[PDB]
């Protein structure tokens, strides 16, 4: 019955820019405005890993398959995409020129970015974690690796002895609650304790750049710490990993309080791939500070050039930047820009509901959820010391949470309300 | 000079006690995945391989 829309075009009225969250609203904003207009969408990368289920990834309860998502599943085929990243934008002149140089307007824009991951902020880090023996382990995987490489699985399986480090990269970072493995790795290498698999002259510390591990919710953050050290681990504070030598596992740390660096000796090295502003927005003149989008944080509305809004990382958000949070922000967007374009007002706000699980065991979880003052629902930080409650809520999630990302890019499922 | 005329083709297997070495059991068997709890994991510690573990459950 409908045609397919044009992509060979000089213009839009709407233009999504991202596949993981630009694609969903995408798909959400024509099936609401019964595709009454003509939307492009340019991505940057060819694939979108599921770093929601990234744990039970590396517990091997979700294969490769439910994991490795491509970007054009998300966006439905009625809208055109490219697979090019925008070179620069002129707000003032409503129009995006592309990395090949083709101008093309647009009436309407929604920036879903996100933060881009930048494996050269650390020297060497990229190479020590392709490589299929080195104990270096990341956040995400490298696209080089085959379908029949597991390495992601083994940070927690092979650590036999030595020194072991966890590094969070400075703020803001992609996968803040969503990456944190040390609880789950705590209570399996409490169990190689026992039986002699792992010796008992081994090290683990956390080393993290930023002074909290949860900034916009002070609830959480300090029930990490209050069970971090229930259960013996040492965390060192504004310390940041900045080279890894492959040669002799040398990993060398710097004090960004005190500026003072250091050579530590490591055996299994785990790091959250650190991000990065991208110039373009600052060229722009559309981030602030840190590098984030500065938009309303009611309607997702940009402060200037009305006609651009902003979801996902890289919005400047009072919350926790999960993916459930982007649930509710592409539902404010294809909201607000379905208004902009009948030139009606924005009754669509964003309380800063924001939802992550936080992986209390090997087996059991409990949920972050706040509001956008740092105030938790009836579910925040719930059944949080274990049991059958925390069991069944991490099964659902572990083994049927991966699943339902096939819905959320093709348009079966739609967010939770 | 035995060693002479040894064959080192014969180093694609690493046999002890019957059983090679160099096999990934952490990509396949019941060892491969790595949700195991704290009773699995000790019984395949004890065993170190589903080889012999599944033979004495026969008779048992
Ligand atoms: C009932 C009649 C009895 C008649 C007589 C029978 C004879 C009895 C005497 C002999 C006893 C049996 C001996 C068996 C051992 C033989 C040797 C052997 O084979 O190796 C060990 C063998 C190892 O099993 P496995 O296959 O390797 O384990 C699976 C994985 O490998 C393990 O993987 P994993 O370790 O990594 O993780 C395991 C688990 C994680 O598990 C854990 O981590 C939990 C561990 C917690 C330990 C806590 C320790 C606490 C210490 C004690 C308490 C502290 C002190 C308290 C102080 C109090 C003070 C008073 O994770 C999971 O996710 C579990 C999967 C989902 C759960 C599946 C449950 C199925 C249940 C179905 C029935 C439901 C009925 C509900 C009704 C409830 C009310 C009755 O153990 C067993 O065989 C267990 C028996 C199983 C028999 C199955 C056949 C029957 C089917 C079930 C019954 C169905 C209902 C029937 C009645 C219906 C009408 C009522
Ligand atoms: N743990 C992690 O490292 C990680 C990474 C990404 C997403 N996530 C999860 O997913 C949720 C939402 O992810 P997201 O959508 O906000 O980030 P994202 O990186 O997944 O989406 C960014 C999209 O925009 C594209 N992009 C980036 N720069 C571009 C440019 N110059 N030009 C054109 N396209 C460009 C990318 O290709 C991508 O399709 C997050 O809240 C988080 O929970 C986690």
């Amino acid at each position: 019955k409908r045609k397919k829309t044009s992509g060979d075009l000089d213009n839009y009225d709407v233009l999504f820019v991202g596949a993981n969250l630009g694609g969903i609203c995408s798909n959400h904003f024509d099936k609401d405005t019964h595709g009454k207009y003509k939307c492009f969408v340019s991505f940057d990368q060819p694939i979108n890993q599921i770093y929601s289920v990234r744990i039970p990834y590396e517990q091997q309860r979700v294969r490769k398959s439910e994991y490795i998502h491509f970007s054009k599943k998300s966006i439905n085929q009625f809208t055109p995409s490219e697979m090019l990243a925008v070179k620069e934008i002129l707000p003032e002149q409503n129009a995006v020129v592309l990395s090949s140089g083709r101008r093309i307007g647009y009436n309407q824009l929604v920036l879903a970015t996100g933060l881009k991951h930048d494996f050269s902020q650390i020297k060497g880090f990229y190479e020590a974690l392709e490589h299929p023996e080195h104990p270096v382990y990341a956040n995400r995987d490298p696209e080089t690796w085959r379908s029949a490489q597991h390495k992601y699985s083994k940070y927690i399986s092979n650590f036999k002895s030595g020194d072991g480090y966890f590094c969070i990269p400075e703020y803001p970072y992609a996968g803040e609650v969503e990456c944190f493995n040390f609880f789950v790795s705590d209570e399996v290498w409490k169990w190689a304790q026992h039986h002699g698999a792992l010796s008992p002259k081994h090290t683990f510390t956390i080393v993290n750049a930023n002074e909290k591990f949860v900034h916009y919710c002070d609830s959480a953050d300090a029930f990490i710490k209050e069970r971090l050290e229930k259960r013996g681990i040492r965390v060192e504070y504004n310390t940041k990993l900045l080279e890894v030598h492959q040669d002799g596992q040398k990993a060398t740390f710097i004090n960004t309080k005190t500026g003072e660096k250091s050579v530590r000796d490591y055996n299994n090295l785990y790091s959250i791939v650190p991000s990065k502003r991208q110039e373009f927005l600052d060229k722009a003149g559309l981030t602030n500070g840190n590098g984030l989008l500065n938009v309303d944080h009611q309607t997702l509305q940009h402060k200037k050039y009305k006609n651009i809004f902003g979801l996902g990382d890289a919005a400047d958000l009072p919350t926790t930047k999960t993916f459930w949070a982007g649930w509710y922000q592409i539902a404010v967007v294809r909201n607000n820009v379905k208004r902009n374009l009948q030139g009606q007002t924005l009754n669509a706000h964003y309380d800063g509901f924001s939802k992550v699980p936080l992986f209390t065991g090997h087996q059991t979880l409990t949920y972050v959820a706040h509001s956008y003052g740092g105030v938790g629902n009836w579910q925040h930080l719930k059944h949080n010391n274990g049991g059958i409650l925390a069991w069944m809520r991490y099964r659902s999630w572990a083994k049927g949470m991966a699943k339902k990302f096939q819905d959320f890019y093709n348009g079966a499922r739609l967010g939770p309300p | 000079m035995w060693y002479k005329y040894f064959s080192k083709q014969s180093w694609n297997l690493r046999v002890w006690r019957k059983a090679n070495l160099k096999y990934n059991q952490d990509d396949f068997g019941m060892t491969q995945p790595k949700y195991i709890a704290r009773f699995g994991d000790f019984r395949f510690r004890l065993v170190r391989t589903e080889g012999a573990l599944r033979g004495c459950m026969f008779f048992v």
